[PDB]
Formats: C-alpha cells, structure tokens, sequence
C-alpha cells in the first residue's frame, strides 16, 4: 500500500516579512524532502539516504517548483483574507495534501488533493478526481473559480501521472531502506502507587515503525481493566517509545506477564517482572 | 516530485 | 478562532540513570496555529540551547513538534515543558516522571 504525499504549509505573520512557505516530502509515510522559504538558501533538500541518488536537475527543478508554489500559496493566502472579508491584521494558516495511494499492480489506487485553511477542510479534490468539495461560502467561490478553469482536470493528470511515475522509481531507490525495521526492546518497571496496589509498566523502546501494540495478560485472559497506555512518541532519534501499566495486587507482580506485538519481531516479546 | 497547483484559490 | 488544544509529553530518550547524561523531549502535539512557544525548565529556570524539530502536520492538519534538550538526572533536579500556544488561556506546564 505504498504512498507518497505533499505536505505543504503557508503562514502569514503580522510584520514586514512575507509570509513563510514550507513544504514536506513522503514516501510510505516517511520524509524524503523539505523546502522552507526561512531557510539561508532555499532550495529542496534530501531527507531520506535513498534520495541522494538523484542528480542537481532533480533539485534544481524542484526547487523552481517550490518557488512558484510559494507565490502561488502567497497569492492565494491573499485571496482568502478577501473572500473572508478579514483585517490586514495578524496572522493566518494555509495547508495542502496532496499525493497518491500505490495498489499491489503499481497502479494508481487513489490520490488525493485537498487544502485547510485555518486549519479546517475548505476545498478537496473528491476521489473521481472530476469533482470538488467546498466546505463553505468561501470555498464556492473558488470552487466555480477551479471547475470553469479546468483545474481537476489538471491535478488528475499529475496524480494518475508523475505522481506515479516518482513514488514507484522513488520506492525503487529506496527500497532496501524504506523496508527496514528496528524491533522494540522491552522490559517492566515496578512501581509503589499504593498501599497493597502496585503499577507494572511494561516498556517498549527503540522500535520503527511507530506501530505496535502492547498487552497485558493474567494467566490467559488479556487485561483492559486498569490499563494505561501512552500516545506513541519519538526519541528522537529515528525510533519510537510507547509503554503501558496495570494496576496489581501486592506481592503479585511477578503473575501478570506482558507481550510486545511489531513487525520488526521474528515472534513476540514475552516478558513478566 | 512535487505537485504544482494551478489556478490560485 | 484558529486553534485547537495542543497535548504535550516529557520523557527521557534513554531509561533514566542518575549522574548518567540522557535526552529530554517535550513532545508537543495537536496543536494549530503551527506557532507555538516552548521551554524546557531545570529546577524552574529556563534552559538555553533547547532544540526544537522542523514543524510538520498530520493528516488532520494539526501540528506537530519535538523540543529536546541534553541532560543528566540527578534524584533531585526537577525538569518541565512549558507550552504557551494561542489555544490556551494560559500557558502549561508539565513537569518529567521518570517512571512515564
């Protein structure tokens, strides 16, 4: 099921810089580039080892796409305080996602083209990618603006196109990569949380993928009852942490055993205090 | 590679 | 009226061993307007060269963001994250647990 997406992001701040354009690059949900307006020297960089493997035509080019994306989102950004009738004065945020889904044949599954301003849905290319969605007043506006121009249309070449062509050759560079995995090493802390209760934490640490799952089971039956868990969150360095507790009995512990469920797992992690 | 928008909003 | 509530997260990138140098991040999540303020704090003071990660977003449109800075636990230091976001009346502080 293989993806590639287009993160892109406008804001405008009050004073007298133009406002910021950023840009993110995904293959398989994993960053291959970046493009920010704030940086020294714009330009798209390299974010992911495989990528190195392009030439300057290739960034060179994307470069000058970014560029025009960025006037593009400033001059757009512009239309929206319009169309919103609101004042010249403070700061605003306008988002795209663009990209498309990798069936099994190399087809194209699905793409996708939709923007949020304010964060909230206003225009999105719906899955015939023929038609269009307008959350409100405004979005109508450029709605009609897109349909008399053509613009799906033009989107739908790109995403059955390009957007095909590169995420496949993109996934052919970086295959080996993008496939690794780092599993999860695991272990169970103990902890006082009262006075016949105490709080088996069972940890999981330096694993990728971000997916993974995390149980708890007195002899047979898993446990839910009592159970905590953590968003999953990064290290920092590449890898994901993730844990969660029970609340136990005293002088008891040692009965409740653990598993660690990743893909990176020749077989599961089975571990008690 | 990039998507590259057409008509503004 | 362009916001969202935003969700933070302190933790040790390492298992915490006292007098042992470790990583500390403030995993700041779900918020919007993508600017945000953040401090990392030792014993109530403010940390220096904290890091912050480039911004990016999720399929929500909501942002997301790391603020890690190096440190070493010591069984009485207390480190927090503060967060001030336009979402929130006012701003929030977290403090670290190292058994979370």
């Amino acid at each position: 099921p293989h993806s590639m997406r287009y993160f892109e992001t406008a804001v405008s701040r009050p004073g007298l810089e133009e406002p910021r354009y950023i840009s993110v690059g995904y293959v398989d949900n994993k960053e291959f580039v970046r493009f920010d307006s704030d940086a020294e020297n714009p330009r798209y960089e390299p974010r992911a080892p495989w990528m190195e493997q392009e030439g300057p035509e290739y960034w060179e080019r994307e470069t000058q796409k970014a560029k025009g994306q960025e006037q593009w989102f400033r001059v757009s950004l512009r239309n929206l305080l319009g169309y919103y009738n609101q004042s010249a004065g403070g700061s605003h945020t306008l988002q795209q996602m663009s990209g498309c889904d990798l069936g099994s044949d190399w087809r194209l599954l699905r793409g996708y083209l939709q923007f949020a301003y304010e964060g909230r849905d206003y225009i999105a290319l719906n899955e015939d990618l023929k038609t269009w969605t307008a959350a409100d007043m405004a979005a109508q506006i450029t709605r009609r603006k897109w349909e008399q121009s053509g613009a799906a249309e033009h989107y739908k070449a790109y995403l059955e196109g390009e957007c095909v062509e590169w995420l496949h050759r993109y996934l052919k560079n970086g295959n080996a990569t993008l496939l690794r995995t780092d599993s999860p090493k695991a272990h169970v802390t103990h902890h006082p949380r009262s006075k016949g209760e105490v709080t088996l934490r069972c940890w999981a640490l330096g694993f990728y993928p971000a997916d993974i799952t995390l149980t708890w089971q007195l002899n047979g039956e898993e446990l839910t009852q009592d159970m905590e868990l953590v968003e999953t969150r990064p290290a920092g360095d590449g890898t994901f942490q993730k844990w969660a507790s029970v609340v136990v009995p005293l002088g008891k512990e040692q009965n409740y055993t653990c598993r660690v469920y990743h893909e990176g797992l020749p077989e599961p992690l089975t571990l008690r205090w | 590679k990039a998507v590259y928008n057409f008509a503004t909003m | 009226m362009i916001q969202k509530t935003p969700q933070i997260q302190v933790y040790s990138r390492h298992p915490p061993e006292n007098g042992k140098p470790n990583i500390l991040n403030c995993y700041v999540t779900q918020f919007h307007p993508p600017h945000i303020e953040i401090q990392m704090l030792k014993n109530g003071k403010k940390i220096p060269k904290v890091e912050m990660s480039d911004m990016s977003f999720s399929k929500d449109w909501s942002f997301y963001i790391l603020a890690h800075t190096e440190f070493t636990p010591t069984e009485t230091d207390t480190y927090a994250c503060r967060v001030k976001h336009d979402s929130m009346a006012e701003p929030k502080t977290v403090y670290w647990d190292r058994d979370m």
